[PDB]
Formats: structure tokens, C-alpha cells, sequence
């Protein structure tokens, strides 16, 4: 708007003033220079638009990967859709855009434990199927890796493969089976 | 494998009025009839300045805390030393980071990056510190502590291989692993075109712009105080708005066509912020998008831009 | 009072030795603040240290989580 009171190099700003003084012989001299500086006022504001609107298209794309991914599903992509591990998102609506509340799960309130990789009992090299084993100081447990809830190592939650002197920090105990106390 | 990513390019600021006119107050007053296209050439600048750091605190500052790394260093058998911090060498960079750093007027200004170079290579360490030790834990909370090979074998396990698979193979798999690090410094000591080109595109725009102050556009010369000595001032107007309109013209290309770069830059930091986020604090299972095979780390190096 | 950095010089700006985070960037790792009551320049500051107590048998397990929104 603003650039429509230059003269760009004529004698008034306004092209009534300028047919009002310079008429055609000399219009075609005055009325020339506005058309050129105003064409390209004009040029430099529409190519400025087409610049911003791809990057208000990125934005819209990614906005719509984020409803698929992070509201009509859950997603394990880190980061994507908050800090922590995504529960669940909820969209809003805003003025020219898009509001996302994301739900997380964030862990709290570590303790320290010793850990093995593997246990030895009868010659063999117990692996935990889910979890880790953990000792409190003086009694093994497996627990599952995300929260505390220690449990009996026995041969439901373990299973087998060779012996134990290839695996480098076995511990030894014992792997408690069910079935013999059942049947005696 | 590596994978090299742009984040940045250089900040520069021109002075319209230094450069159409160069301090002569006959040209300057001229240059006021064409409005406010040298404010809007000096908005577009600095918009596109500011951005530039803004693309390295998003792929970078991906931490909270800076983790250390414990003095007494055994992991199973892995050996980390060629990308861990080293205090003997220039700005506490890693010995790889190293071979990177060394492998690639008149109105015209650089502005230097918010980030010097040995913050950035403080946050890389910070995210290797926090991965060597931590595992994935650290991007999702507070860090929590894992020997490292009952990490591998948690990684091992997010591709579908069973942890006995790791546990027999230790040695081996560590030695293949210190054995391929030990090649990417053969090979890179001995490929960072993506950077250097558009450091090369950055210099040949910056050396067009100046060697257009030497043309005339259809006048007598190219210095104003040829005009302003051969001419009386009627007759020298005429031939000093010639010049006028070429060096706008120019200008404003410039400008155009480095919004039309930083657009382009400004995606290659949007992915490097998301491989950080997903391949370094993480386990991806996008098929091809952390290397080729089936993803267990990934490590982030500093690099020039 | 009159302090060089290497964006340039700066007038009107007490260079203090503490680091703070990021307020007004000035530039090549220097910002500024309103602290107190007057403005002050400073080196930032990247965050807090944290050594994590690594070993070889040591594991760190939640106990409780908390909800984020
Ligand atoms: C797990 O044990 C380690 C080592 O014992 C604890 O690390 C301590 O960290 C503090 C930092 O404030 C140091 O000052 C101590 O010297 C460290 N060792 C100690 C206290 O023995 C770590 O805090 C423990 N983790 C948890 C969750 O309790
Ligand atoms: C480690 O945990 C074990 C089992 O939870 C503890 O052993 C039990 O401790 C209670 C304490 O009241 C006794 O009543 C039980 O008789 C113990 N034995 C069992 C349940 O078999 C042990 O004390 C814990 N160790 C430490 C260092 O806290
Ligand atoms: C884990 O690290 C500890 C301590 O760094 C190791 O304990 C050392 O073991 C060797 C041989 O087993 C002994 O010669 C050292 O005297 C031990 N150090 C101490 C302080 O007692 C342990 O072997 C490592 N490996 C594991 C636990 O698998
Ligand atoms: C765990 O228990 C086994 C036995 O079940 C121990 O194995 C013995 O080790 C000694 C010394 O290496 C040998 O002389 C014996 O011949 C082994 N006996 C058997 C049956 O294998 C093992 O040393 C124990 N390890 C720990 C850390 O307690
Ligand atoms: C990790 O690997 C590096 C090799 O890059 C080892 O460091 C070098 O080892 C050679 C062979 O003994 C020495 O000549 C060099 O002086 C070592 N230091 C360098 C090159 O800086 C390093 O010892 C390995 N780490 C472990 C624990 O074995
Ligand atoms: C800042 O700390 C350094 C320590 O090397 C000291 O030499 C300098 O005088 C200090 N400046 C102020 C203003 O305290």
C-alpha cells in the first residue's frame, strides 16, 4: 500500500496530479516511470507470497502426518508426538492453525540395583523372557524394565540356551521349578 | 555408515545505501523517489539470518543436562576412544570430528553464529555421553544407568534376534564393531561435497554481487565521481538513475535467490532434527531411514555447517 | 562499561563470569540481561552437569511415573 506515493523519478505521486500537469507528449514520459516502479512493487509482493505459502505448506503437511499419526493412532517414533512415551494426543482448533495435547508417560523415582545377564543353575544359562534380573543386595528377582515389580526367577519366566561358561558375568542361583512341588 | 546433513549456511547483511551509492549524497537523495525496497531487502536479510540459528539449536540442544562420561571406560569390549572427546586436541573435538574441520567490503557483512563451534561439539558429547551409558532412557526422562551389553542385547532384541545371540557372540561383535570404526577414519583421513557446496554456492552469489559494481547499464562509467566530474548536475541525474536501476536490480536478485536457498537448507535441518531425535535417542524401525540394514545406534559427529 | 566481543563492541554492559541461559543473544556465545537493576553480558550456559554412575553391573529401575500433558 505504502509504496504508492513514490514518485519513482516523476513529478507528483498521484496520476491525477500527473495528468494534471505532464499531459500526453510528456504523460507518456511521466506516467511511464510510476507504471515501472509500481510493476515491480507489485512483482516483488507477489513472489514474497509464493515464497511463504510453501513454507506454510510444510507446515500443513507435517500438521496432517501428526493427526494420522499421534491422534488416530499411537506412535513410537521419539519425539514425534511429545517427550516420554506417547499415550495419546488430542487435537484443538486455533485461529489459523492447530493446538495438539499430547499425553505421555514419563518414569519416576529410579533405584539402584545389581544386575547379571544370565543365571547359572544345573550347568545351564538362564535368560529372562521379558525383563531383567535384579538383586536387592542379597535375593535375585526378574522385573520387567520400565517398572519396579520383582518377581520369583522359575522356569516360566526364563528360558535355556547352553552352558554357563561362555556368557561373560553369569551369577549363580537358582531357577525355581513349579511342577516338582506340585507333583512332589 | 555416515550420513552428512546440512543445518546451516553463512549470516551476511548489506547496506543498501553503501552499496547503490557508496557515501555521495547525490545518488542518496536520488534513491529516496523509490520508496522502502531497501527496508524490506534489509527485513528479508535478517529473517533469513535469525533462522540460521534457529536450525542449529533444533538439531543440537537436544538435552537438558550435559553428561559426562566415566573416567574408568570398559563396555563390554567396545572401544568408543575415536569419537570421544580429547583434550589435547583444538576446542575438546573427538579425532574424527578433527578430519572433518580439516577437509572442508563495501556495504557486505558476516554475522557469526550464535553457537561457537566448541558449544556444539560440548552438545554432541553430551548426546554421546548420554547414549554410551543410558541407552534410549535419557529422551524420554531422567537417565538411568545399563551395562553396555545388556543394552546391545535390548537392541538386539528390538530386531528380532534372541539375547543368547549376543551374549555367546561378545567378542565377535565387539570386534567387527572397533574393526568398521576403524575404517570410516581410513576412508574419511584418505566426501563432504554436500557441504562444501553450498559453502561454494554462498561465495560464487557473494563474488557476482560485487563484481556488478563494475558495469554501467547503459552509461557513461561506473564510478559516480566520473559522473559527478564530467557532468553538470542535470545531465549527471540521467545518468546516475541508470546506475540506480541496474544495482537495485541486483540487489534484489541476491536477495531472492538466497530465500529461495535458506528454504532449502531450512528442510535438510528439519530432517537432521529428526534422525537426531529418532536414530540417536532411539531405535528406529523405519525401513532405510538410519542406515541400511536393520537399525541398532547411532552416533551424531559435529561437522563445519 | 566498554567491553569487546567478537560480534563487536559493546557499551553499556557489565561483562560478568557467571553463566546464565540465553536472554538476548548478541552473538559468538555472548548474551545479555537485566539482572540486578542494571545489563549484564555473559558466556552462556549449555545446562547443568550430570556424570551418570555407570558400571558394569549397576541398573537404574523406575518405581513410580508420573502423567504429562
Ligand atoms: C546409585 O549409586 C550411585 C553410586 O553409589 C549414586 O551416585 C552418587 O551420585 C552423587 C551425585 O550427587 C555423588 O555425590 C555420589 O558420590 C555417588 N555415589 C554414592 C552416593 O554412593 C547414585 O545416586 C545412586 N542412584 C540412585 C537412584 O540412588
Ligand atoms: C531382599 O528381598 C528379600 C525378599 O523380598 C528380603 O528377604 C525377606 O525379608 C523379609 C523382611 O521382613 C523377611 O520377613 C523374609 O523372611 C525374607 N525372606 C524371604 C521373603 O524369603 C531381603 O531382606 C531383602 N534384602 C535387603 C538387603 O533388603
Ligand atoms: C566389572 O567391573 C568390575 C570392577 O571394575 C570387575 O571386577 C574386577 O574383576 C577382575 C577380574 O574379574 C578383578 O581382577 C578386579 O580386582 C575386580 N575389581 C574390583 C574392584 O574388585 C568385574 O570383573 C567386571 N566384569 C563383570 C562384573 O562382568
Ligand atoms: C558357581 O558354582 C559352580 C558349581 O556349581 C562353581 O564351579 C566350580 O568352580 C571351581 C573353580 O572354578 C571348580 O574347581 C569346580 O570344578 C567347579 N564345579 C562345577 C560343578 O562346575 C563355580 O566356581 C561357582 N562360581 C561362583 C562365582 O560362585
Ligand atoms: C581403542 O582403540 C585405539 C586405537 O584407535 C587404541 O589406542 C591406540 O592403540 C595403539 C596400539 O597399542 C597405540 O599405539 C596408540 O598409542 C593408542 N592411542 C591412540 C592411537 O591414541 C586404544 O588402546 C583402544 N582402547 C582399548 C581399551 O584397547
Ligand atoms: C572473571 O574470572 C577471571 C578468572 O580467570 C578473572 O581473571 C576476572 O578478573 C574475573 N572478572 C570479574 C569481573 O570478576
Amino acid at each position: 500500500v505504502k509504496q504508492l506515493s513514490s514518485n519513482f523519478g516523476a513529478i507528483s505521486s498521484v496520476l491525477n496530479d500527473i495528468l494534471s500537469r505532464l499531459d500526453p507528449p510528456e504523460a507518456e514520459v511521466q506516467i511511464d516511470r510510476l507504471i515501472t516502479g509500481r510493476l515491480q512493487s507489485l512483482q516483488t509482493y507477489v513472489t514474497q507470497q509464493l515464497i511463504r505459502a510453501a513454507e506454510i505448506r510444510a507446515s500443513a503437511n507435517l500438521a496432517a502426518t501428526k493427526m494420522s499419526e499421534c491422534v488416530l493412532g499411537q506412535s513410537k517414533r521419539v519425539d514425534f508426538c511429545g517427550k516420554g512415551y506417547h499415550l495419546m494426543s488430542f487435537p484443538q482448533s486455533a485461529p489459523h492453525g492447530v493446538v495438539f495435547l499430547h499425553v505421555t508417560y514419563v518414569p519416576a523415582q529410579e533405584k539402584n540395583f545389581t544386575t547379571a545377564p544370565a543365571i547359572c543353575h544345573d550347568g545351564k544359562a538362564h535368560f529372562p523372557r521379558e525383563g531383567v534380573f535384579v538383586s536387592n543386595g542379597t535375593h535375585w528377582f526378574v522385573t520387567q524394565r520400565n517398572f519396579y515389580e520383582p518377581q520369583i526367577i522359575t522356569t516360566d519366566n526364563t528360558f535355556v540356551s547352553g552352558n554357563c561358561d561362555v556368557v561373560i558375568g553369569i551369577v549363580n542361583n537358582t531357577v525355581y521349578d513349579p511342577l516338582q512341588p506340585e507333583l512332589d | 555408515t555416515t550420513e552428512i546433513l546440512p543445518v546451516s549456511m553463512t549470516k551476511t547483511s548489506v547496506d543498501c545505501t553503501m552499496y547503490i551509492c557508496g557515501d555521495s549524497t547525490e545518488c542518496s537523495n536520488l534513491l529516496l523517489q523509490y520508496g522502502s525496497f531497501c527496508t524490506q531487502l534489509n527485513r528479508a536479510l535478517t529473517g533469513i539470518a535469525v533462522e540460521q540459528d534457529k536450525n542449529t539449536q533444533e538439531v543440537f540442544a537436544q538435552v537438558k543436562q550435559i553428561y559426562k562420561t566415566p573416567p574408568i571406560k570398559d563396555f563390554g569390549g567396545f572401544n568408543f576412544s575415536q569419537i570421544l572427546p580429547d583434550p589435547s586436541k583444538p576446542s575438546k573435538r573427538s579425532p574424527i570430528e578433527d578430519l572433518l574441520f580439516n577437509k572442508v567490503f563495501n556495504g557486505l557483512t558476516v554475522l557469526p553464529p550464535l553457537l561457537t563451534d566448541e558449544m556444539i561439539a560440548q552438545y554432541t558429547s553430551a548426546l554421546l555421553a548420554g547414549t554410551i551409558t543410558s541407552g534410549w532412557t535419557f529422551g524420554a526422562g531422567p537417565a538411568l544407568q545399563i551395562p553396555f551389553p545388556m543394552q546391545m542385547a535390548y537392541r538386539f532384541n528390538g530386531i528380532g534376534v534372541t539375547q543368547n545371540v549376543l551374549y555367546e557372540n561378545q567378542k565377535l561383535i565387539a570386534n567387527q564393531f572397533n574393526s568398521a570404526i576403524g575404517k570410516i577414519q581410513d576412508s574419511l583421513s584418505s566426501a563432504l561435497g554436500k557441504l562444501q557446496d553450498v559453502v561454494n554456492q554462498n561465495a560464487q552469489a557473494l563474488n557476482t554481487l560485487v563484481k556488478q559494481l563494475s558495469s554501467n547499464f547503459g552509461a557513461i562509467s561506473s564510478v559516480l565521481n566520473d559522473i559527478l566530474s564530467r557532468l553538470d548536475p542535470p545531465e549527471a541525474e540521467v545518468q546516475i538513475d541508470r546506475l540506480i536501476t541496474g544495482r537495485l536490480q541486483s540487489l534484489q536478485t541476491y536477495v531472492t535467490q538466497q530465500l529461495i536457498r535458506a528454504a532449502e537448507i531450512r528442510a535438510s535441518a528439519n530432517l537432521a532434527a529428526t534422525k537426531m531425535s529418532e536414530c540417536v535417542l532411539g531405535q528406529s524401525k523405519r525401513v532405510d531411514f538410519c542406515g541400511k540394514g536393520y537399525h541398532l545406534m547411532s552416533f551424531p559427529q559435529s561437522a563445519p555447517h | 562499561n566498554v567491553f569487546q566481543t567478537r560480534a563487536g563492541c559493546l557499551i553499556g554492559a557489565e561483562h560478568v563470569n557467571n553463566s546464565y541461559e540465553c536472554d538476548i543473544p548478541i552473538g559468538a556465545g555472548i548474551c545479555a540481561s537485566y539482572q540486578t537493576q542494571s545489563i549484564i553480558a555473559y558466556t552462556m550456559s549449555l545446562g547443568a552437569e550430570n556424570s551418570v554412575a555407570y558400571s558394569n553391573n549397576s541398573i537404574a529401575i523406575p518405581t513410580n511415573f508420573t502423567i504429562s500433558v
